[PDB]
């Protein structure tokens, strides 16, 4: 439904109602994009299991050690 | 005739600027277990020359308690670098309730009968420095009827 009275003669009124109607159903007929999620970087991953080697490298002569002697 | 406890072991490092540099310090208790009692922390780079070379100086370290029966003379504290020990005296058959790096010094110092407690922190080098502080400070019924000229008798009632 368009009530198009922003003109004053009715071939400007029909003109502006059809643009009107043409402009919002190319508005309402658009879609956005589908965003595609990301996975994380492979550095990241990497960089991801360097840390955890390297906390565990710490953690591996951390810590109580073991003997066989008395 | 010499018990010789191992209490711990820690891997310890210098860093320095090629790498760290592990070494390891061992702490051994030894004594005879009827008064005689000392400790020895000793480190080195191997586990075995770092043992030995703690019990060396826990032998040439020891020191001399003068206990009853096996067990303590009276509760006594023994606060040392931020670790506080009570430790106490029991009867015949409670055995030794220590923590951790006090029941081998106790054990090898020889009281058979005690209740003890760690309060504060609970690191071995502590703890063992604060029972053997303990233990030495401790009053035995001949010293304080010693010191105060006094019988016995009249120490103890």
């Amino acid at each position: 439904v368009i009530k198009a009275q922003e003109y004053r003669s009715q071939e400007l009124n029909r003109e502006a109602a059809l643009a009107r109607l043409v402009a919002m159903i190319k508005e309402l007929t658009t879609e956005k994009k589908a965003r595609r999620p990301t996975r994380p970087t492979r550095a990241s991953k990497e960089r991801r299991l360097a840390s955890k080697a390297q906390k565990s490298s710490v953690k591996a002569m951390r810590g109580k050690v073991r003997s066989g002697r008395e | 005739e010499l018990q010789e406890k191992l209490i711990a072991v820690n891997r310890v490092s210098k860093t320095v600027k090629g790498g760290r540099i592990f070494s390891f310090t061992a702490l051994t208790v030894v004594g005879d277990g009827n008064g005689r009692v000392g400790f020895g922390y000793g480190k080195a780079r191997e586990v075995p020359a770092a043992i030995q070379k703690a019990m060396e100086k826990a032998r040439r370290n020891m020191i001399n308690v003068a206990l009853n029966n096996g067990t303590l003379q009276h509760p006594v504290k023994g606060v040392h670098t931020g670790s506080r020990v009570f430790m106490q005296p029991a009867s015949e058959g409670t055995g030794i309730i220590a923590g951790g790096a006090m029941r081998a010094v106790l054990e090898v110092a020889g009281v058979h009968n005690v209740l003890a407690k760690a309060y504060g922190s609970t690191n071995p080098i502590n703890v063992v420095r604060a029972t053997i502080d303990g233990l030495e400070n401790m009053n035995s019924p001949e010293m304080v009827a010693a010191k105060r000229g006094k019988s016995v008798e009249e120490i103890l009632g």
